[PDB]
């Protein structure tokens, strides 16, 4: 006979496949999928990483335990020290499933810099969004918190969008550390990203620094392993 | 035609989470005591220290969700959407901060039905001595500075929404600490 503690845990993530069968996809990563829907009257995202298909089961549930562990544990931390983020509602652990609030009607950094730079076809007028980023992830890091996935596609300007409203998403890959290598990494996708999808921006991520190092009275030593991990590729 | 206020869960559609809010309640001792001897129905959760109806509903779907897993941290389903009411995981400083006790004269009643699970509610309703509101009256009856007080918030919190998301975020992640 099957474990009643078994069953009652395959119920609950027949449950929650069934919630998310018929939701409408926001965001695919590489391991991750991200749903809209409604939790208890509030407008909600669902995110959740479904087996592969090549992998061990038993692999594939630790992966996503760990991420939605990990993510949970960043956003806390985040609204503890005011930077902005998803508030959490829920986090099922049965299935690995993170319910938080969608940030409605808002778009990447990374739309908006390529719209911007389609219309004005100059960075010049990125300056403001670039001080703001240089604030935001300047105290991210003084909370010692490695975000592990900086590219302009996990920031969100929230309407109205001129006000430069910025909210990070997608802590999965997030850790806590002091170290200013771990920081500097951080920093050093964040320039790949800038590099490689926003072409002909590096006025804008050189504003970008120049806040961070205002802002964080730690940027030094930082500023200082990110020229050192771009050598060491 | 009624002051009750229910929603169902989301998670589990086959559940009704019903919300009963009294004023000038009398008999709280009673009571709690009822409660304590299982001869009344539901979370008696004191609503000094309730913002909004959907920090109940957040508890009461994370409280379902563990009783059907088997995984619940406390002994009954009553206890647990009072326990995760809390910033944290001392289960007798839960239950007894945002439980009543025989001093209070504001009483929320939760509960939850499912399937042959009913309730009856005229009777519940006729055990508190007290006179039954809206829960248009909460914001009447809770009180901001005990919510602070309970709950830590913190002013880089409140920079960046409302008092009832921190709140939130922190009975979310509080099993991960
Ligand atoms: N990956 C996360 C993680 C958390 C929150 C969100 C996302 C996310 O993609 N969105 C989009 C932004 C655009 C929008 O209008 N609605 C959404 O659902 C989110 O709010």
């Amino acid at each position: 006979e099957p474990a009643p503690e078994a069953e009652a845990l395959a119920a609950a993530r027949e449950r929650s496949s069934r919630f998310l069968s018929g939701l409408e996809l926001v965001k695919q990563g590489a391991e991750a999928r991200v749903f809209r829907g409604r939790f208890q009257g509030r407008a909600a995202v669902i995110k959740h990483r479904f087996p592969k298909g090549y992998r061990h089961p038993a692999l594939e549930a630790r992966l996503g335990r760990r991420r939605t562990v990990q993510e949970a544990r960043a956003l806390l931390r985040c609204r503890r020290a005011g930077i902005s983020a998803p508030v959490v509602f829920f986090v099922d652990y049965a299935s690995n499933c993170l319910y938080m609030e969608e940030i409605e009607g808002s778009v990447t950094v990374r739309d908006y810099i390529q719209s911007t730079m389609e219309t004005e076809k100059t960075p010049q007028g990125l300056s403001n969004l670039a001080k703001t980023i240089g604030q935001v992830l300047a105290r991210m890091h003084d909370e010692d918190l490695i975000h592990g996935d900086l590219t302009t596609s996990n920031m969100l300007l929230k309407p109205p969008l001129e006000q430069l409203n910025i909210v990070l998403i997608d802590f999965g890959l997030s850790f806590i550390s002091a170290l200013p290598e771990d920081k500097g990494v951080d920093l050093y996708v964040l320039e790949k990203a800038f590099l490689s999808t926003h072409p002909n921006t590096e006025t804008v991520f050189e504003a970008f620094l120049k806040s961070y190092s205002t802002s964080s009275k730690k940027a030094r030593p930082v500023l200082k392993k990110l020229d050192e991990v771009r050598l060491r590729g | 035609p009624h002051m009750q206020l229910t929603h169902q869960l989301d998670l589990f559609p086959e559940c009704r989470v019903t919300l009963l809010l009294f004023k000038d309640v009398k008999n709280a001792g009673d009571l709690r005591r009822k409660a304590m001897e299982g001869t009344i129905d539901g979370s008696l959760i004191n609503p000094t220290v309730i913002v909004d109806p959907f920090q109940i509903l957040v508890a009461a779907n994370k409280a379902v969700h563990l009783y059907k897993l088997g995984k619940m941290k406390t002994r009954t389903l009553s206890t647990e959407i009072i326990f995760n009411l809390s910033p944290n995981n001392n289960i007798s400083e839960a239950l007894k901060k945002f439980g009543i006790s025989a001093n209070d004269t504001s009483i929320l009643i939760v509960y939850i039905e499912e399937g042959e699970k009913q309730i009856n509610q005229e009777y519940l309703i006729s055990q508190v001595e007290g006179h039954q509101v809206s829960l248009k009256n909460l914001p009447e009856i809770m009180n901001i500075t005990e919510v602070k007080k309970i709950y830590k918030l913190s002013s880089q919190e409140e920079s960046i929404g409302t008092l009832l998301d921190a709140i939130i975020c922190r009975m979310s992640t509080k099993d991960v600490l």
